[PDB]
């Protein structure tokens, strides 16, 4: 805990990248968060939307 | 462009469609700029037998 300023600067960059990667799992209002799954459930214009 | 189809198949004549007419007879592009104009011709194209 003496090195707290350096370890915090590591932990924030790890936290930011794990958050950036975890956001790939989110739907954002789409039918599924898996991109090849959308392309399987729907035909072209519906999949595109 | 001009052709005859059964009245049910008019829904395959649209951009980005699939089904045997759109698949094997008349494929429209997805970025079609244009109009699809259709009418019944039972009194003209149908025949006895």
């Amino acid at each position: 805990s003496a090195l707290g300023k350096l370890q915090d600067v590591v932990n924030q960059n790890a936290q930011a990248l794990n958050t950036l990667v975890k956001q790939l799992s989110s739907n954002f209002g789409a039918i599924s968060s898996v991109l090849n799954d959308i392309l399987s459930r729907l035909d072209k214009v519906e999949a595109e939307v | 462009d001009s052709f005859v189809i059964r009245g049910d198949e008019v829904r395959q004549i649209a951009p980005g469609q699939t089904g045997n007419i759109a698949d094997y007879n008349y494929k429209l592009p997805d970025d079609f700029t244009g109009c699809v104009i259709a009418w019944n011709s039972n009194n003209l194209d149908s025949k006895v037998g």
